[PDB]
């Protein structure tokens, strides 16, 4: 039972890996043609500035 | 078998279970369907032996096999176009570190070990977090508790085989297919693939409850039951082709067949 | 103590509530230019197999 | 400090530390710099009083930090460009769920408040981890213990003032400054962007310790200490402004007369 508990925490940490690799395996793919577009987005939200404001 | 059944059902009923009474038991007679899988369970410790953590470890079990199933999906590893083994074989795979760069990339020797036990699981447990579980453990006993022994199976299936039927030993040797022998069939699936589940699973009953000698007696049983078709056969070729793909019907049979037989070269204890 | 790991393993769930948002917002960000060719990368590391078979 | 530092060793080599004592005496006295950062702890609950547990338990602290630290990171929401409070706002925003869209997206209300009280603590707390810990559990207070009082301060604010100098009070009346006071720097903020670090944090200490009054009086207290120059102000515009952006240099005695405005209304006791 507290190995059964500490067992999932494992598979938490270990999901997360999983995850981790996926997402800097993305951003590569991504990064083919110019993330740029992710700066676009960026600046954008900053314009989102102004909207709010 | 009732008072088999009746017999069993008073070890169920302690507060905490008697596992080493619950695998004497398994040795000695076969488990009856509806405890099977819980059994297993309490063996596997899936479950632990005090009865009323069963609900409360559930939930955590339960809890995990979900978060893991959800992530193999936030990933493209699995989807529902997957089936179920596969699904299984992905979890084992991350919740130990082992998982491939892809869902693609080729399956290693192992893993097919790994579907093929599942697969065969699927058809003696219902629930699906049950029977993930009890493949994952299932497989896990033949990487660890039985590590040593079960390279060690090979010969004595020679040394049994012997003493049941010299002449059909001498017969698979001068085929020279006494190396061409379905081990890993035989010794790695533990069968799955080759004898119908339904039957399979009285032989796992002892797997499970910690022998892995039972393996090699339903090897030899095979080739006894099965002697006058294979002393016909004179390729090596043609003898593993046959024992790869074995006629299903005798299964049942075989079996009990297995299971005397290594009762009888080995025994086993009593049971109120 | 408890109460210390325990606050650890809910931050832990929320990292992976917020790698599982990027992995699914990067997925639509490259799906606007078609990740087939990510699968067609994927066909080949079957091709690498067969060789890979050798 | 001496027999004010020796009476807070005393309480410090207590095997289990009393909460309670540690308390009233950080509201009787400054704490000694070397002890700050402990009591704080202690007192926010982020080491338990079981003195041989902090070990084992700042391990599980450091963990978190890094676990978290690093998502971030991998997820684009911090670099090493990003300074220490913005770093400390994302953690923050991470385990709250309230993390943005993107890190351009720009800051609520809320975010400048806790980027105030970060810049701060990191002038107070040397140890990276210590300080998101406490501003982390400081900004949490003001969250949810103090979540009745803060509101209702400026209204203390006036009850104070007015009792100290009532002729002022008047005056901040008659420009109608009252309603355009900076609040939210005083009782959001705590007075972080305002009061120097050095002087800042025996405000700090009391409000750490349980009180929030000790706000009202260091308001009070800055009043007081520029009644001259603000009697002198027309605007209410000019009266903002002013608080705003006050000198410095006469923090560390605006908040002793502040601490000893407050126990003068209030009361403390004294120790062993």
């Amino acid at each position: 039972q507290l190995q059964a508990a500490e067992s999932r925490y494992e598979a938490q940490k270990r999901i997360t890996q999983v995850f981790e690799l996926e997402i800097l395996d993305l951003y590569g793919r991504l990064e083919k043609d110019g993330l740029l577009k992710k700066l676009e987005e960026e600046k954008a939200e900053a314009a989102e500035a102004a909207e709010e404001r | 078998g009732v008072e088999e059944k009746k017999s069993l059902e008073i070890l169920l009923k302690d507060d905490r279970l008697d596992t080493e009474k619950l695998c004497t038991f398994s040795q000695r007679f076969p488990l009856p369907s509806m405890y099977r899988a819980l059994v297993w369970k309490v063996l596997l410790g899936i479950l632990p032996p005090h009865h009323e953590s069963h609900a409360k470890v559930m939930m955590y079990r339960k809890e995990q096999y979900l978060d893991v199933l959800h992530a193999l999906k936030v990933v493209r590893f699995v989807s529902d176009a997957t089936p179920q083994a596969e699904v299984y074989l992905r979890m084992y795979q991350l919740e130990s570190g082992k998982l491939p760069r892809s869902p693609s990339f080729p399956l290693e020797p192992d893993d097919e070990v790994f579907l093929a036990i599942a697969k065969a699981m699927e058809e003696m447990v219902e629930d699906s977090v049950d029977c993930y579980w009890i493949t994952r453990r299932f497989v896990n006993q033949l990487n660890t508790k039985y590590r040593d022994s079960l390279p060690q199976l090979p010969k004595a299936f020679e040394q049994y085989l012997n003493l049941e039927d010299g002449r059909l030993l001498t017969h698979l040797r001068m085929c020279s297919a006494a190396p061409k022998l379905p081990y890993d069939l035989w010794f790695k699936r533990c069968f799955a693939g080759c004898l119908p589940e339904s039957s399979l699973q009285r032989v796992w009953d002892k797997v499970v409850s910690g022998s892995c000698k039972i393996l090699v007696f339903v090897a030899v049983e095979i080739l006894l039951t099965f002697k006058i078709k294979v002393m016909a056969l004179n390729s090596a070729e043609k003898i593993t082709k046959f024992l790869e793909n074995i006629p299903q019907d005798s299964s049942d049979a075989i079996v009990s067949k297995a299971i005397d037989l290594w009762h009888k070269h080995c025994g086993t204890p009593v049971h109120s």
